[PDB]
């Protein structure tokens, strides 16, 4: 089965370069072509070039003709695109696509690449866990917030991704060069507080990793 | 180089009933050989794009028969007969007959269904943040309809207007519901400095606001 | 003589279809610019596009098209291959070993870093001399790989053909 599975997130300061892999797998890597996809919010989806990784032949939209340079180890089964004087209007979620065998469509896309071009300093969160009001019906609700960290992403899970029905984790906001995000959790009243709940998160950027429960009011 | 334009940017439609989305290009998608490279995809949220319909009319691998493309040159149109949940996301037409391949900018599929008023918890600074200095509180309104909301903050009766901060989730694919997160932050001493803290939601399903508030200890 | 052409051409495009996965429809990167001979004598040439991306199994299925269709042929006509491959290519070889050294030209001449380097997109091919009978034109058809290295493969393979009609 066809698999792309792209690098993890960056955080770039501006002026600089970038070089984000896509790793194909369960198809021959010299037999079809691959492709390269921009998706910003300001502008839509755009396309960046293809190269032919058995021959190394690329071509690339006018477009993005001085910024993005695509090459391919056939060693690795692995395709690159390099990014160079990374502005503000870089930051987007980049794709690697695989090619049908005409090399006119895209059946196969990776799970995308995010990229965040800013001079801002990383920040680690910091998980503060949302209980009730001291003083009840019969489906109690838990928080937990995620405040005053960058760069995208973070993870979170309940009791390590077991508790996932009734649940909202909401997108993440920027505010003066810090993300803040919320998640909550319903369940049954007679599950908690006689069953406890963990907040799990997580911040690769930082490198920081936190377990938190919702004790009561 | 070659626009695509898609109508309408949004469509609300029931479950059963049938979803019609139209896409025009500037020039003609016909090719030297022949073939019209028109494309529909679609995006969920989260997901990278996943082909639907290829070359106008053609089904992509293990796509139902209830996607159907039609049109030539010009103008195209995508079927989307008996809507299902799973069905929302954004639907984009591309093409392949003119290098740069481009997009059309999207349209969204919401799914009607009945109302639903929000049940609506508010949150009080946990302890572990006041320790640190800070003081925000949290109000989740969740599983509503429709998308359509406002949430006025309150202290002691005043509207609150500043350092609020609130963030929507995409629609649920399983109910079809919507939810939102609403965080009022203040320093520690501010907080202290007043008695309620109230979470206003006006909402279609009453004319009544919904109110849930908390006293300070 | 052209009905041989006519099969290599078939078993060409289906070796290309089944092995490098090309068809008529896929979109070549490179692309067959001027196709000409240096001094025509009856010679229609046609360029026809079976394009795919893997240029290594490209031209192992122009071999194996090539081999297949020669040892198909009788020893009677299989004897005039080794003279039309020294016209063309200036190595002596005998009726045994012509399999192998044509393998052995295609695979070192169409890996050397000029062919395989080569990001020049819209190219030409040029070969020197064709015969054809006056009443019955010969029918030559350069079938486009979409590839430099591919490409390489059948201009080698191009010029034993045109020595056959010589």
């Amino acid at each position: 089965q066809v698999q792309l599975q792209q690098s993890g997130a960056e955080l770039v300061k501006t002026g600089a370069s970038l070089r984000m892999s896509c790793k194909s797998s369960g198809y021959t890597f010299t037999r079809f072509w691959m492709h390269w996809i921009k998706q910003s919010p300001g502008q839509g989806l755009e396309w960046i070039g293809y190269i032919n990784p058995s021959t190394g032949y690329t071509e690339y939209n006018q477009k993005f003709k001085d910024k993005a340079t695509l090459t391919a180890d056939r060693s690795s089964t692995t395709a690159y695109m390099q990014l160079i004087s990374l502005t503000s209007g870089d930051s987007a979620v980049y794709y690697c696509a695989r090619s049908d065998q005409t090399n006119y469509l895209f059946p196969y896309w990776g799970q995308g690449t995010l990229v965040t071009v800013s001079a801002a300093k990383t920040t680690a969160p910091s998980v503060y866990p949302l209980a009730p009001v001291c003083g009840t019906g019969s489906s109690v609700t838990l928080g937990c917030l995620v405040k005053g960290y960058f760069p995208e992403p973070v993870t979170l899970t309940w009791n390590s991704g077991s508790l996932s029905s009734g649940v909202h984790t909401f997108p993440a906001v920027l505010q003066s060069d810090l993300y803040t995000l919320s998640s909550s959790v319903t369940v049954t009243s007679s599950t908690w507080p006689s069953q406890s709940i963990t907040c799990n998160v997580a911040h690769p950027a930082s490198s920081t990793k936190v377990d938190k429960k919702i004790e009561p009011r | 180089d070659v626009v695509m334009t898609q109508i309408p940017l949004s469509l609300p439609v029931s479950l059963g009933d049938q979803a019609s989305i139209s896409c025009r290009s500037s020039q003609s998608l016909v090719h030297s050989n022949g073939n019209t490279y028109l494309h529909w995809s679609l995006q969920k949220p989260g997901q990278s794009p996943n082909l639907l319909i290829y070359k106008v009319s053609n089904r992509f691998s293990g796509v139902p028969d209830r996607f159907s493309g039609s049109g030539s040159g010009t103008d195209f149109t995508l079927k989307i007969s008996r809507v299902e949940a799973e069905d929302l996301g954004v639907y984009f037409c591309s093409q392949s007959t003119h290098d740069p391949w481009t997009f059309g900018g999207g349209t969204k599929l919401e799914i009607k269904r009945a109302d639903a008023a929000p049940t609506v918890s508010i949150f009080p600074p946990s302890s572990e943040q006041l320790t640190s200095g800070g003081a925000s509180v949290v109000c989740f309104l969740n599983n509503f309809y429709p998308k359509d909301i406002n949430v006025k903050w309150k202290i002691d009766g005043s509207e609150r207007q500043n350092g609020v901060l609130n963030s929507w989730t995409d629609q649920d694919s399983k109910d079809s519901t919507y939810s939102m997160s609403s965080t009022l932050t203040l320093t520690k001493d501010e907080y202290e400095r007043h008695n309620s803290y109230t979470c206003e939601a006006t909402h279609k399903t009453s004319t009544s606001p919904i109110v849930k508030s908390f006293n300070r200890n | 003589i052209q009905t041989t052409v006519n099969t290599l051409s078939e078993r060409i495009s289906s070796k290309l279809e089944q092995e490098a996965n090309a068809s008529a429809q896929t979109k070549c990167d490179i692309e067959i610019g001027n196709f000409y001979i240096r001094q025509n004598h009856g010679c229609n040439l046609t360029v026809k596009n079976m394009c795919s991306a893997d240029a290594d199994a490209q031209l192992d299925a122009v071999l194996s098209a090539a081999t297949e269709t020669y040892s198909g042929l009788t020893p009677e006509q299989k004897a005039y291959v080794p003279a039309m491959f020294t016209a063309a290519l200036n190595i002596q070889t005998s009726v045994n070993t012509v399999v192998r050294d044509f393998e052995n030209y295609v695979k070192q001449t169409c890996n050397s870093s000029a062919v395989v380097d080569n990001k020049l997109k819209i190219q030409n091919v040029i070969i020197d001399e064709c015969y054809g009978a006056p009443g019955s034109p010969t029918n030559l058809e350069f079938i486009n790989t979409g590839s430099s290295k591919g490409n390489c493969a059948i201009k080698a393979l191009m010029q034993l053909t045109t020595k056959a009609t010589t």
